[PDB]
């Protein structure tokens, strides 16, 4: 009654509390073994930071049951505005003691006001100073303490391992994890604070500073007492937002802690810090779906960018059927980058708005449902901290401004990002909303959430752990698994780190995490530790544990190697993902950690592994595993030698090849795979199978497991993108057998016949097998050939249908709905001169048909399977989306057929057949069947910038050319800092950002979406947006694009205002004629600006809209006429035989010849005699360009200064160029016409041109000593640093002749004297080797200066 | 090894 302790039981202990505090006396297990809990009289409550002792007036108690006893506590400091009442919970069960905060009462407050305004005097933290709920004393046997913290440095332990001695002294310590150990016990504390304090390596937030156990040593008679208590809670904390607005929010959960009392679990003989981690499991939170993790075999990502449409959802769900077929049902993982508004980095942060050109919710619910049959999940990557202001959810209140009230700027990409206010976007409701709208559109059937750069600032200065832990929880609340970017991000909730699983970023100091408790008890929760990248060392050379590789073939990053990706796979990540179907029980001998690095008290075990590293895990059926490295040393061969038992038997062993591509191993394995790819449960007996890989392949011989040992025999098949094939059958001898493997090539063994996965090519696509992923049985199941000549599926990595000759190639569209409009797209490269075609028939009858010649544009596409980087063809790739567009006939009854028609041998590649619902109906064609108009608004693109294609300005890239999207007013000019509309019409325009000064083609048409006949002559029009005058031109030009081939107008200054454009195109006599969008040299008005307002402004952008091409009446011609048109043409250039080029006289002849066979054909119209006289008059306005160019080089490198003036002011290119690319500013440097430089800067010379051996003329200029030549080139913008092809910069010249003003000049403007040329050699090296020691010095000075 | 004056297609370096 007066008795100031109770106490607690359950079987397996008896614990005494305090009557007075929520505080434990001791513990005493059944075994009699005692664990110290707050032996002293401390009852502090902290409170705001304010400490208050509490007296026996102040608490009150009732034992609710043997299990249970609640507390009441006055916590009140008048001083300090604190009056509340404070409910704890003290809870056991079995070995466990729970802490919990049930109730906080406010007597100074009536709660959080309406939309979380600021609560006056409101309780922020909470915490029980020193309360000691576990300790370990100086005076007990093997007393000591194991904490970790966070490290994401390879080389820095993230642990520390201690004995706990007199001279321990330390006060409020904190950790992520701590444990103690005494006495034949140990416990490690548990809670979930939300205190972010003391880390080993970091490089942002985000979660990874989370600290929850606070550590502090009191004194206990002649005894040092170390005890663990809870970091503090935050309960209704008071935030301010990026404009000084204050609010209070809720508690995430209330305050909870517990501690789990262990003795010696793993049975080693010894109690320590692992005996407590064991205990621990059954107490920590776990996060969320965390138990599907050791099923998620094949992470990837599928990447959409710049409304291309690179892989829309059902393509995805076919290639997560291939990788299902090559893995044998693997469980898989799929980011989806840029499922959302028009790809990656677009729509940013309207969560629930799904790409529409990916096919929507629609299609990625079907993705989803079917994918989940294979095992595999999908999610989405999302961004918080940054947006655009074509996203709905862009406002003044969700911008981020600095101390100044200006905009926090993001990058500019495809449009200008804005930094989030991050606390806004949270305390408003703002953030949980756009969940909640892509919780309507997904349900239940998506598996998690990425959330990019979370934790690196961009949202505000802070990130914290709470703020994590609220973002993490509005995502778990839908259903969805958490997973972020950064290596450390997120410890608390995160279960997949982008920068951990994917080892080439960041370097050795940003990876995953390294720590041995951590990974000891989670390892089986997460991808987020540290796997094989032996160039980073430490942690990273060899992990026991493995630990996941990710690699992509989607897009992600230009990166489509699928046999890479399948080959890396079973390097890394099956053995990584079997080891994680088992938790740690024991690790000792682990070499990276020592006395000197904080880590004294480590296990050495020397009867284990002879004392090597060595890792036992187990499972809930009692299975063993046992990991164990070769050796303890890094200069031994052994160290990254690694077995694997699986219940005392190999399973695996050798070295596995270098997680960072740099050297094959030797590792082979025959893993038992005992597991469902759904929830991971055992499959049935006969089900069971083998996975096995020989590294440098060979014979190997095994050990069966258990329940395989009486067999007398075994099925072997080798995998393949098919499935399963080459079946075995393979003798088993006293339960062992032996296997002959290919070098890294993956085998699956059963007990018996396995029959193959069921797999039905391109579900939803109104095709089967769209992707031709079928193998050569796709060309009899699945499309129908017929035709002389030859139709194949072609290509290792992305297989295509390959034609040759006369080939047809069809089959039946199923499930379009009658009457409705679609759009019928795919990919199509014809090497061929003969056409490759696209038809939709209906009984026969065409109801669309589209045709390509010879294809004339590369493909530049990053994020697309068949970019130019990917070898289609002679190491191009040509791949252009070729469109048909049509009504689902009321018959139901429709078929595509693929087909070329020449018979030479040339080749065409077709993939990708996408039949979707669109409702463009923008062209009108002649009775002919040719093109009468063609109008696009761009409002029912189905993707791309079709009419158009992206050029080649930036290579292959995430080109920063897409289809812009109305949001007024933030979109339209005048907003802040904006100059430029994004969108001209309706809602969507074809914006270019910031691809000035390219000199080359930015975007064109192409034959196959715009075909101009030849003699044809064609009325272009469209509106346009320019930031200034001439950065931008009209090109228009035959075949493949050739700088100097096109003709270019300039665009003038159209900023805020659209302008027009329009003009007239002739078909050439090829058929191949387009137009497009070229940059020029011309360098943009920024009018002033400054910073992120140069981009944000518009001054170096583009846009189109309102696109009209039609067909136009030409003034009629006779036969007369035009043969006399050839008689005046030929009379004018025949002559200049010698002074054409061999290409340029072919083109002249094919021209004439061609224009003639219009004139003289038996049965010529008007109509042919009209084409063939415009042919001419286009031959004659192209021939006299060519002329005054080479006019213009001629006057230029012979010194004619007025003659350059005229011809200019005729017509002439000022960035014209002769044989080996000399423009005539480049001929003028040269020859030094100093005069003639600068009338040619004056006209718009390209000042950095480059000639064939990559010369600009301040290389000619510095070489052959024209002073003033330099300072003229260097005032206009020179490149002082520019390296011709051997890396020969103008000071190696200046140096290598002898002149110190050249020398000094190019210095005052930035001459690097560090510059190196191919051959290793500076300025330097090159004087002191011609004898010219007098500059030398003067360089040597020079280099001096700064070392 | 032996460098030469640059021109048109003429580089600095000829071995
Ligand atoms: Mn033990
Ligand atoms: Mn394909
Ligand atoms: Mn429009
Ligand atoms: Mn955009």
């Amino acid at each position: 009654s007066m008795v100031a302790c109770e106490t607690l039981k359950t079987k397996k202990m008896e614990v005494q509390i305090k009557k007075n505090f929520p505080s434990v006396l001791q513990y005493t297990m059944t075994d009699g073994k005692v664990m110290y809990g707050q032996s002293k009289d401390v009852r502090t409550v902290e409170i705001n930071g304010t400490n208050i002792e509490l007296g026996d007036d102040d608490v009150t108690f009732k034992k609710v049951s043997d299990t249970e006893a609640t507390y009441t506590l006055k916590v009140k400091d008048e001083a300090k505005k604190i009056d509340a009442v404070i409910t704890v919970q003290i809870t056991v069960k079995a070995n466990q003691l729970h802490l919990n905060v049930t109730k906080i009462k406010n007597n100074l407050s009536e709660g959080i006001p309406e939309g979380n305004g600021v609560e006056e005097n409101a309780i922020q933290t909470l915490s029980f100073p020193n309360q000691s709920l576990v300790s370990v004393r100086s005076s007990q046997e093997n007393a000591q303490f194991t904490g970790a913290r966070m490290s994401s440095n390879t080389q820095k332990p993230g642990d520390t391992n201690f004995a706990v001695t007199e001279d321990t002294n330390v006060t409020d310590s904190d950790y992520t994890y701590g444990f103690i150990s005494g006495a034949g016990l140990s416990a490690g504390l548990w809670s979930n604070s939300e205190h972010d304090g003391t880390y080993v390596a970091a490089p942002v937030r985000g979660g990874s500073q989370n600290t929850r156990v606070y550590a502090t040593t009191q004194q206990t008679g002649d005894a040092t007492s170390l005890g663990l208590a809870s970091a503090p809670w935050y309960y209704h904390r008071t935030v301010t937002d990026s404009k000084g607005k204050k609010y209070t929010v809720a508690e995430t959960a209330l305050p909870q802690m517990a501690v789990a009392i262990a003795g010696d679990e793993n049975e080693d003989g010894a109690v320590n810090w692992q005996d407590g981690a064991i205990a621990y499991r059954d107490i920590m939170n776990n996060p969320y779906k965390s138990e599907e993790v050791p099923e998620l075999v094949a992470w990837r990502i599928a990447m959409n960018f710049g409304s291309q449409a690179q892989n829309p959802f059902l393509t995805t769900l076919d290639n997560v059927k291939k990788v299902a077929l090559n893995t044998d049902g693997l469980g898989q993982s799929v980011l989806l980058k840029g499922y959302g508004n028009e790809g990656h980095d677009s729509g940013h942060p309207d969560y629930g708005d799904i790409g529409q050109r990916l096919g929507g919710a629609d299609d990625m619910n079907t993705m989803m449902e079917e994918g989940s049959k294979y095992g595999a999940r999908f999610g989405v990557h999302v961004n918080a901290s940054e947006m655009y202001p074509e996203a709905k959810a862009f406002s003044e209140d969700m911008v981020r401004r600095n101390s100044a009230g200006g905009l926090s700027y993001g990058w500019n990409w495809l449009d200008q990002g804005v930094g989030i206010d991050g606390i806004y976007d949270l305390a408003s409701g703002s953030r949980v909303s756009r969940f909640a709208d892509l919780s309507k559109e997904v349900g239940d059937n998506m598996d998690f959430i990425y959330l990019d750069v979370w934790g690196n600032l961009t949202s505000s200065g802070s990130e914290d752990s709470w703020e994590t832990r609220k973002m993490s929880k509005m995502i778990n609340d839908n259903g969805w698994r958490m997973t972020t970017e950064w290596g450390s991000g997120n410890e608390y909730d995160s279960t997949f780190q982008h920068w951990a699983a994917d080892l080439t970023y960041g370097g050795y100091t940003s990876k995953g995490e390294n720590s041995e408790v951590m990974r000891f008890l989670r390892n089986h929760q997460k991808d987020s530790w540290v796997g094989d990248y032996p160039q980073y060392g430490g942690a990273a050379n060899a992990p026991l544990l493995g630990g996941y590789n990710m690699k992509d073939f989607e897009g992600w990053q230009g990166r489509n190697d699928y046999a890479a990706y399948i080959k890396n796979l079973y390097t890394h990540d099956v053995s990584t993902k079997f080891i994680q179907h088992f938790k740690v029980t024991r690790w000792v001998n682990n070499p990276l950690l020592t006395a000197d690095n904080g880590n004294a008290a480590a296990v050495s075990d020397p009867n284990t592994n002879n004392g090597n590293e060595q890792i036992t895990l187990k499972d809930s059926n009692g299975n063993v595993v046992v990991v164990s490295r070769g050796s303890n040393d890094t200069s031994s061969a052994a160290y990254r030698q690694r077995t694997i038992t699986f219940n005392g038997v190999k399973v695996a062993s050798g070295v596995v090849s270098a997680g960072d591509g740099s050297a094959t191993g030797d590792e082979s394995y025959l893993l038992p795979w005992m597991w469902d790819s759904f929830t991971g449960k055992l499959v049935k007996d006969s089900e069971q199978k083998l996975y096995h890989w020989n590294t440098k392949g060979g014979t190997t011989t095994w050990t069966l497991p258990d329940s395989w040992k009486n067999l007398s025999s075994v099925k072997v098949y080798q995998l393949t993108d098919q499935g399963k094939t080459n079946e075995q059958t393979v003798a088993v001898s006293g339960g062992k057998v032996t296997l002959t493997a290919d070098a890294e090539t993956p085998y699956v063994v059963y007990k018996g016949e396995a029959k193959q996965i069921q797999v039905n090519w391109s579900e939803g696509m109104h095709v089967v097998d769209a992707g031709f992923n079928g193998g050569s049985n796709t060309l009899t199941d699945n499309w129908t050939v017929s035709g002389s000549g030859k139709a194949e599926v072609e290509g290792d990595n992305n297989a295509m249908l390959r034609l040759t000759g006369k080939v047809d190639v069809s089959q039946r569209l199923t499930d379009l709905k009658a009457g409705q409009k679609y759009a019928l797209y795919v990919g199509v490269d014809n090497r061929s001169t003969g056409d490759a075609s696209v038809t939709v028939t209906s009984g026969g009858k065409v109801l669309a048909t589209n045709s390509t010649g010879k294809s004339i544009a590369k493909n530049y596409i990053k994020a697309y399977g068949h970019n130019t980087n990917s070898n289609t063809e002679n190491g191009s790739s040509y791949f252009q989306n070729m469109y048909v567009f049509f009504t689902a006939p009321e018959n139901g009854d429709a078929t595509v057929t693929l087909s070329h028609k020449s018979t030479d041998g040339a080749h065409t590649y077709f993939d990708d057949v996408r039949i979707v619902e669109n409702q463009y109906s923008g062209i009108t064609y002649e009775k002919d069947g040719t093109l009468k108009s063609l109008t696009n608004g761009f409002e029912n693109n189905a993707q791309g910038i079709w009419p158009f294609v992206v050029s080649g300005s930036e290579g292959v890239e995430d080109n920063r050319i897409h289809l812009s999207e109305l949001h007024a007013p933030f979109t339209r000019a005048g907003w802040d800092v904006k100059k430029m509309d994004d969108v001209l019409d309706g809602t969507w325009s074809v914006k270019v950002n910031g691809l000035t000064q390219k000199g080359t083609l930015v975007y064109q048409t192409i034959p196959q979406n715009v075909k101009f006949e030849a003699g044809a002559k064609y009325k272009v029009s469209f509106d346009y947006q320019s930031g200034s005058d001439d950065i931008y031109a009209i090109a228009v030009g035959q075949g493949e694009y050739s700088a100097g081939s096109v003709k270019l107008t300039n665009l003038k200054k159209a900023l805020g205002e659209t302008g027009k454009a329009e003009f007239e195109l002739t078909g050439g006599v090829n058929g191949d004629s387009w137009f497009g969008i070229y940059s020029t040299a011309t360098a943009p008005d920024l009018q002033g600006s400054t910073g992120n307002a140069q981009d944000f402004g518009g001054y170096k952008d583009f846009v189109l809209d309102n696109l009209k091409i039609e067909r136009i009446e030409s003034q009629t011609r006779t036969k007369a006429e035009a043969q006399d048109k050839v008689k005046e043409i030929r009379g004018k250039y025949d002559s200049k035989r010698a002074e054409l080029s061999d290409a340029a006289w072919q083109q002249y002849q094919d021209t004439l010849v061609k224009a003639r066979v219009l004139i003289n054909k038996n049965g010529a119209t008007a109509e042919d005699f009209t084409k063939a006289y415009d042919i001419l008059v286009a031959l004659d306005e192209y021939m006299k360009l060519k002329d005054l160019d080479r006019k213009l080089l001629e006057a230029a490198r012979a010194g004619q200064d007025d003659e350059v003036r005229i011809l200019m002011a005729n017509g002439a290119d000022v960035n014209a160029d002769d044989n080996t690319g000399e423009t005539p500013l480049h001929l003028a440097a040269y020859e030094g016409h100093l005069e003639i430089v600068e009338v040619l800067l004056k006209t718009g010379a390209d000042v950095n041109a480059e000639d064939m051996m990559g010369f600009t003329p301040l290389h000619l200029a510095a070489a052959w000593g024209h002073l003033e030549i330099v300072e003229v080139l260097l005032k206009h913008g020179a490149d002082v640093n520019a390296q011709d092809n051997q890396g020969v910069t103008p000071l190696h010249l200046a140096a290598y002749e002898g002149h110190l003003e050249f020398v000094e000049v190019l210095l005052k403007h930035g001459a690097d004297v560090n510059a190196q040329d191919c051959f290793g050699k500076t300025p330097f090296d090159l004087a002191i080797d011609n004898g010219n020691e007098d500059i030398a010095e003067v360089l040597q000075k020079a280099a001096k200066l700064g070392s | 090894p032996k460098s030469i004056r640059i021109g048109p297609g003429q580089a600095f370096y000829a071995x």
